[PDB]
């Protein structure tokens, strides 16, 4: 009984961490709340680096490929969603993009 | 940590730890019970097997047996699965042939 | 183990007390049977020391009954 | 009764030394009065907003001006003794930085990896 | 190196009987040295009045590294007999010469138990060994391979072991008769 | 309790029988749970006392075959010491049985 | 409820109810929500892990319990968080009836998942047993298509 | 915790046996009479007559009153030390502790003190067992007995947090059996009549004995073989 | 948090689901039982582990009664998943006074009891006597002179 | 009351409460003691990759070998910045440094003794300091990380000359 | 309290009655639909077997049985049929 109780307490402390706290995998509230407008994004993550690098490329001519500043399009909202979040699969979407027409 | 948790779970399954320092008692001196595996050609009720293998000298409802558990080998289980798969295929093919030749006849 | 050791120590003590009570009730039944067989059957009596002890303890128990009744 | 030591409650020293919020290490055996419970939040928030008023007449925790940050306190290392200024009961809490030994490659390495002059005040350096 | 030890075991008021252990230092130099030092028990540290006063405590107040006045706490009839606890006679804590407990993984791996009457280190963990030693009594215990470490064997005194094993067990879990160790020494 | 509870506890034939027939959510009270645990442990003690009395009966029936003649007092003492039953308390119990029989008659 | 309680407590303790930045920040920080974990009501009257040694015979030689396989089988398992499952004789399982309900119920306030029972789809796809909102089985679209195509309809 | 019965080395084994042969409730009256006589002697020597005197001719009564003895307390040293040296060392051969002398003022405290000491001097259950062990023949017959007792049922008691004063008030107001409460007292012998549990156990034991008779006669194996033959035939 | 979720009650059938928890003894409010193991078990595995006779014996229905709660109808057959009320109901309906008379209960005596006041026997040994409820509850039962007649 | 006129939607509470995000970036910024579920979730996820990987046992979790403590002990991370004005072109006996708030006097003296070899340290004067706050061109309030000021005292005055 | 005509609804004011079921299997409107509950003008068995299948279903009927034995279930019992299963003759509607 002593060894069994130790084993069961270990299993209990394992399952508690595995199941708690229970957060939902994904809900539409995530995408509803982490939506910020262009003005809000610009107000949130802006530095003089963009204007300075614009002047620098205008004066030099070097080709820049990646943006010089990391843009967080959520304005600090992406850190609110749990890390294991992923969009669920939606079967039979009511859209026309999956047909891939090129003539209309 | 993966290697370590594997080793530790193996040790725990072996059951070698004991708070009073010292080797644990042996398993053979403890397991005061026996198991009997009987092969049957068809399914039989557990209460039937119990009343047929019960000890006639034990005045207890368990009749000298603890538990009777029925199982099927993995070979025959896979055989039954393949058999039902083939049976579904055969039903589909027979219905297809019937509905295809009902108009040809 | 610290939680489970007294739980089995108490059971062991209870088993020992059960055996002691078994011995005591067996002695009581022995007394009752020897008594209701000696006074029933004939040519079967206790030794002299046993008879003297039984008589003195009978007198003591009668005195105790008188004390508890008074 | 509380879980944190009664000297943490009211400092054993006469001048109230050792009173306030003391964060403890997770592996440390000592406990602190920093608890995030819904029932322990009022007192721990009052300790930051107002502070504790002592009988001697001096305000020990949050004397005024700037509120402290209890989450960034270095972990507790011991308990105050009246004989000395401080009594250390846990030595593993105090981190001990240690340098690795030198080696033929160690003294040959450099911070950056080698990929295959007059200072001029500039308003912006790209890289 | 002296590879022979002896102990005097007494069962309550009975006469002390001699038991002899023969150890193998080649396959496990740590446990054999620990057992030899614990059976020797160099505790002749004699202090003076002023010395004891400035130290405030006799050095004998702490547990002494010797099997003297020890007891055999675990005596199970048919399997083995365990004893040698130092800090207390109950058998709930170990203590080695190096410190609280040592470890010898390369030795405990190759340690095997194939004979009746072997001697091993009674431990809770395969790498947490102390002063508690157990003498096996059963035929063979192969389930202990790779868990405990064997260092020696009872050379003379199998009759003593079998006589100690036949002690009635008190409901408290300990032997009813206090099986203790009168003296213990090393023979060169 | 309620009047209907009194009626049903008189119907089923006893408070203990009622508390044992009711189980789990059917017995929502906590006084009932406490008194049921007490009744359970008391019943276990009753069974233990029954086993005790049966053991005593078997012991006296086994050892009476050696003191039935009561021909040699030393032989009776040997039979008593074979099992280890005290003699002074035995004589005391004999005297108590004598006084009880005298009071009965 | 808890938010209002904490707000009143902080207002009575450390809030001066002035335009100070302290109170201005408290009025917004107190709206944060604390951790919620369903704590089952402990039973000090009856300790379930104590009845392990109950209703068991013991060997008179070694003075320890007998590992009865019949008892080990018929033992009823009571659940608890620190003591995940505990065996207990079936005679004493009646006193632990409420722990069974508290364990079967989802460890979450019903009004957080009440959006399930308020629609027909979830009312049909979910289970409501002892207030346990655990989703039932549901075939995949590929699975149902394969089943129907094998059934030829 | 293991308890060891200890006897002070003040008295010898003979006096120890003489004292231990007395029952506590019976030796209490002996102690009471001894202390009453010595207190009466002390009061007569001092000059204060504790005994009642009729105003008609001033005669002395028979003996001091037990209620007066219980109400009498020791406050003067010349009285308390005298009675202590007279009864504690004289008739019981005990010695008091310096700190214990602070509580030894009351005569009821003296009674409780000497009672606790004689209870401690009385042997314990472990010592009684070590004196009288169980024999192999008794073990053999108890094993041959078919039924065996079940244990551990004491663990099924409802364990609650109760104070001594609360329990005493409960006992005084008869609340021990109110609101689904009870008191567990171990009883070796049980009253056997109208006991449904005992009747069920008697019936079970009789059925077990009949089953034993059947299996000894061989009819049980006959029925089992008949069932086997029926299952083989159907 | 729940580390171990108790399995559904009376889950002994290999193919059919167990009866509702309210019918087994748990909480009411549901009209159908469910088992995660029986749901996740494939149909071919069910048919392999079972046989036709066992399937028929498990599909044997007791409409419209119940097997585990005898004497009353099944909660799934009832309109509301809660048990019936007209069978077991309070002893006093709404708008009804408590005009219940004094009932006399049968009791089995264990000893020849002789009433000294009236000068007669209350009941012979092992005799079934119709006695007063309060009398049996407060006087006969405690002295163990008689036990309830069942 | 006409309840049938409305549909089944919960109206917003009046007055509406503010978001729990603290928007003050001044001298009196307060640390929120209330613990959120997302904090525990993120802690567990960074600890042992929840919920993909199985959780390590309680022994390894509470031991000194758990990955965060092991990495903090074998690869310490402490940002120690020297003020150039305090020691540049002036023989100063009290050089000042900037450290994280989780360090102490003993931590800093051990740091300087073991890593940089500055053993002769007389006394370290500790004084916390709120992080530097500023506004950018668009007016967004961005505050630098907090830092603890330390004023270490040496036996000999030191100076690093700037070759002009 | 007595909750005399109090409009306590979660969507109305966020307060619910203290004595009520947190879950309802069938809304009160569904219970009132006695036409779908009882057997009124409505079929109860949706399985239609062939002639050979009916003879196989009638083969498992035990001898000594009679239709007069099975009574009509009361109105407070749902009219459902599980098809041809074990002891199907006991079901009145089947
Ligand atoms: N008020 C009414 O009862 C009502 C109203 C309209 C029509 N009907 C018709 O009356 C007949 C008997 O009604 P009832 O109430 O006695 O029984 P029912 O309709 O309730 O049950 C008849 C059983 O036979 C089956 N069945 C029905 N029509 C069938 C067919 N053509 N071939 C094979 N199986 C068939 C049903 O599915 C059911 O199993 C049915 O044809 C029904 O459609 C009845």
């Amino acid at each position: 009984p002593v060894y069994c109780e130790a084993l069961r307490r270990e299993r209990a402390r394992e399952e508690t961490l595995m199941k708690w706290p229970h957060v939902p995998e994904w809900k539409y509230e995530y995408s509803t709340y982490t939506r910020k407008h262009l003005a809000d994004i610009v107000q949130y993550n802006y530095t003089n680096v963009v204007d300075y690098v614009d002047r620098e490329v205008l004066l030099t001519g070097k080709s820049v490929w990646e943006c010089p500043i990391h843009i967080d399009h959520t304005c600090g909202g992406s850190k609110t969603v749990p890390p294991h979040a992923k969009k669920p699969v939606r079967y039979m979407d009511a859209g026309i993009a999956n047909v891939g027409v090129t003539d209309i | 940590t993966a290697r370590a948790v594997e080793i530790f779970k193996e040790r725990l399954k072996r059951g070698i730890y004991r708070y009073p320092p010292g080797p644990p008692p042996p398993p053979g001196a403890h397991d005061k019970t026996s198991v009997v595996k009987v092969e049957l050609s068809c399914y039989v009720e557990e209460e039937r097997l119990r009343e047929l293998f019960g000890r006639y000298d034990v005045f207890e409802p368990h009749k000298g047996i603890v538990r009777v558990e029925l199982k099927l080998p993995d070979e025959v289980l896979k055989q039954k699965e393949e058999a039902e798969q083939l049976w579904t295929q055969y039903m589909a093919e027979c219905s297809d042939v019937k509905a295809y030749h009902q108009w040809s006849t | 183990y610290e939680f489970h050791e007294p739980l089995r120590r108490k059971n062991a003590e209870d088993m020992r007390q059960f055996q002691t009570d078994v011995i005591d009730m067996a002695c009581a039944m022995l007394g009752e049977r020897l008594l209701d067989t000696v006074n029933a059957s004939d040519t079967s009596s206790f030794p002299a020391e046993w008879q003297e002890a039984i008589a003195m303890h009978v007198e003591e128990i009668e005195a105790e009954m008188e004390e508890v009744a008074a | 009764k509380n879980s944190w030591p009664e000297w943490m409650d009211n400092g054993a020293d006469g001048t109230g030394y050792g009173i306030g919020l003391h964060r403890t290490h997770p592996l440390s055996r000592l406990r602190g009065n920093l608890k995030r419970s819904p029932s322990h939040v009022p007192r721990v928030l009052g300790m930051m907003i107002q502070g504790v008023w002592h009988k001697s007449g001096v305000k020990l925790y949050f004397r005024g001006g700037k509120p402290p940050n209890p989450s960034v306190h270095p972990y507790l290392t011991g308990e105050p003794c009246p004989l000395y200024g401080w009594k250390v009961t846990d030595e593993s809490v105090i981190r001990q930085f240690n340098m690795p030994s030198i080696d033929g490659t160690n003294f040959r390495y450099k911070p950056y990896v080698a990929l295959q002059k007059p200072l001029a005040k500039r308003l912006f350096f790209w890289r | 190196i002296s590879e022979r030890a002896f102990m005097d075991i007494a069962i309550g008021t009975k006469a002390p009987r001699r038991i002899v252990f023969k150890l193998f230092p080649r396959k496990c130099p740590s446990a054999v040295k620990n057992f030899i030092e614990l059976c020797s028990g160099n505790v002749s540290t004699d202090t003076y009045e002023s010395g004891n006063r400035d130290k405030l405590i006799s050095e004998s107040a702490l547990p002494q590294l010797t099997y003297k006045n020890s007891t055999f706490h675990r005596v199970e009839k048919g399997y083995l007999i365990q004893g040698g606890d130092i800090v207390t006679g109950r058998g709930t804590e170990q203590l080695s010469i190096y410190g609280g407990t040592f470890s010898a993984p390369e030795e405990v791996r190759a340690s095997v138990f194939d004979k009746p009457g072997l001697v091993g280190t009674a431990s809770s963990s395969p790498n947490a060994h102390g002063s508690q030693f157990f003498i096996l009594t059963a035929k063979e215990a192969n389930h202990l391979n790779g868990t405990c470490i064997c260092f020696g064997q009872v050379a003379d005194g199998l009759d003593v072991v079998q006589e100690i094993e036949q002690v009635p067990i008190d409901p408290s879990g300990f032997p009813s008769l206090k099986v203790s160790i009168v003296d213990c020494g090393v023979l060169e | 309790m309620v009047e209907a509870a009194m009626f049903e506890v008189e119907k089923d034939g006893g408070f203990d029988n009622f508390i044992l027939k009711r189980s789990g959510p059917e017995l929502r009270s906590t006084y009932g749970e406490r008194i049921r645990r007490h009744i359970l442990v008391r019943q276990k003690e009753i069974q233990k006392n029954f086993v005790l009395q049966k053991q005593a009966q078997m012991l006296v029936e086994s050892m009476e075959k050696e003191i039935l003649p009561m021909e040699d007092g030393k032989k009776v003492e040997e039979v008593l010491e074979k099992y280890g039953i005290d003699k002074e308390q035995l004589l005391r119990d004999i005297a108590r049985a004598a006084v009880a029989k005298k009071q009965q008659l | 409820m808890f938010r209002v309680t904490g707000l009143q407590l902080k207002n009575p303790v450390v809030f001066k109810q002035g335009q100070g930045m302290f109170s201005h920040q408290l009025k917004r920080l107190l709206q944060k929500k604390s951790i919620h974990r369903y704590n089952w009501d402990p039973l000090p009257m009856y300790d379930p892990r104590k009845l392990v040694h109950a209703s068991r015979h013991m060997d008179v030689e070694t003075w320890r319990e007998v590992p009865d396989p019949h008892w080990d089988e018929r033992s009823y398992l009571v659940p608890d968080q620190m003591f995940y499952n505990i065996p207990v004789p079936p005679e004493y399982k009646d006193a632990y009836w409420w722990r069974e309900l508290q364990a079967r119920r989802v460890q979450c306030p019903v009004e957080w998942v009440s959006h399930r029972m308020y629609n027909k789809g979830d009312r049909q796809r979910y289970d409501f047993q002892d207030l346990a909102f655990r989703k039932k089985f549901e075939f995949s679209y590929e699975e149902v298509v394969k089943n129907a195509k094998d059934m030829r309809s | 915790q293991e308890r060891r019965s200890h006897r002070p080395p003040a008295w010898d084994d003979e006096f120890a046996k003489v004292v231990l042969n007395m029952n506590d409730a019976e030796i209490r009256e002996y102690l009471m009479s001894k202390l009453t006589d010595v207190i009466f002697l002390e009061t007569q020597r001092d000059g204060y007559e504790l005994r009642r005197l009729d105003f008609e001719g001033k005669p002395l009564t028979s003996l001091p009153e037990p209620r007066i003895i219980e109400n009498f307390v020791l406050e003067e040293e010349t009285i308390r030390e005298r009675v202590i040296y007279q009864v504690v060392e004289g008739v019981f051969r005990l010695s008091p502790t310096s700190a214990d002398r602070r509580e030894l003022r009351s005569v009821a405290n003296i009674i409780d003190y000497v009672l606790t000491h004689v209870r401690a001097a009385r042997p314990t259950d472990r010592e009684r067992r070590q004196e009288r062990p169980i024999t192999s023949a008794a073990l053999a017959v108890m094993q041959k007995c078919p039924i065996q007792p079940q244990l551990g049922f004491v663990h099924a008691l409802p364990h609650d947090t109760r104070d001594a004063l609360l329990q005493e008030w409960e006992r005084m107001h008869h609340l021990d059996w109110q609101f689904g409460k009870a008191v567990y007292t171990p009883r070796s012998k049980e009253n056997v009549r109208g006991n449904l549990t005992w009747l069920r156990e008697d019936r079970h034991y009789d059925q077990r004995m009949k089953f034993m008779q059947e299996v000894e006669s061989g009819e049980a194996r006959a029925k089992h073989m008949k069932l086997i033959a029926e299952a083989a035939g159907n | 948090v729940a580390p171990w979720v108790p399995p559904p009650r009376h889950d002994i059938k290999v193919t059919m689901p167990p009866p509702p928890g309210g019918e087994v003894g748990g909480r009411f409010g549901v009209s159908q039982g469910y088992s995660d193991r029986l749901a996740r078990t494939p149909y071919w595995k069910r048919m392999a582990l079972s046989t036709y006779k066992l399937r028929m014996m498990e599909n044997a229905t007791r409409y419209p009664m119940s097997e585990h709660r005898p004497g009353e109808y099944d909660i799934r057959y009832l309109p509301t998943p809660y048990p019936c009320t007209i069978r077991n109901r309070p002893l006093l309906e709404v708008g009804e006074p408590r005009q219940i008379p004094s009932i006399r209960i049968p009791v089995i005596f264990l000893v020849n009891l002789f009433d000294e006041a009236k000068g007669c026997w209350f009941g012979r040994r092992y005799e079934t006597v119709y006695v007063e409820r309060q009398f049996m509850r407060e006087e006969l039962m405690p002295q163990r002179y008689a036990i309830y007649a069942t | 009351w006409r309840t049938w006129e409305y549909q089944h939607t919960r109206p917003d509470p009046r007055p509406f409460p503010d978001p729990p995000v603290n928007d003050y970036f001044g001298r009196s910024r307060i640390w929120n003691p209330i613990a959120c579920k997302l904090g525990y979730v993120r802690k567990k996820a960074d600890e042992w990759g929840w919920p993909n990987k199985p959780p390590p046992p309680t022994g390894l979790r509470y031991s000194q070998e758990f990955f965060p403590f092991f990495f903090e002990r074998y690869f310490p991370d402490a940002e120690v910045r020297l003020l150039l004005d305090s020691v540049l072109n002036n023989e100063t006996k009290r050089p000042v440094f900037q450290i994280p708030c989780s360090m102490s006097k003993v931590e800093l003296v051990n740091y300087l003794k073991n890593i940089y070899g500055i053993d002769n340290v007389v006394r370290v004067e500790v004084r916390n300091r709120r992080g530097r706050r500023y506004k950018n061109e668009v007016g967004e309030i961005k505050m630098m990380d907090d830092y603890k000021v330390a004023v270490v005292e040496l036996d000999t005055p030191v100076s690093v000359e700037l070759k002009q | 309290p007595m909750m005399l005509n109090i409009q306590n609804m979660m969507w109305w004011n966020g307060k619910r009655n203290l004595y009520r079921a947190t879950y309802r299997e069938k809304t009160w409107y569904e219970i009132s639909r006695t036409g779908a509950f009882t057997k009124g003008r409505r079929p109860v068995m949706r399985q239609k077997y062939s002639r050979e299948a009916l003879q196989a279903a009638l083969a498992m009927v035990p001898p000594g049985f009679e239709v007069a034995d099975v009574p009509r279930p009361p109105q407070r019992i749902l009219a459902q049929s599980e098809g041809i299963v074990g002891r199907w003759y006991s079901n009145y509607w089947t």
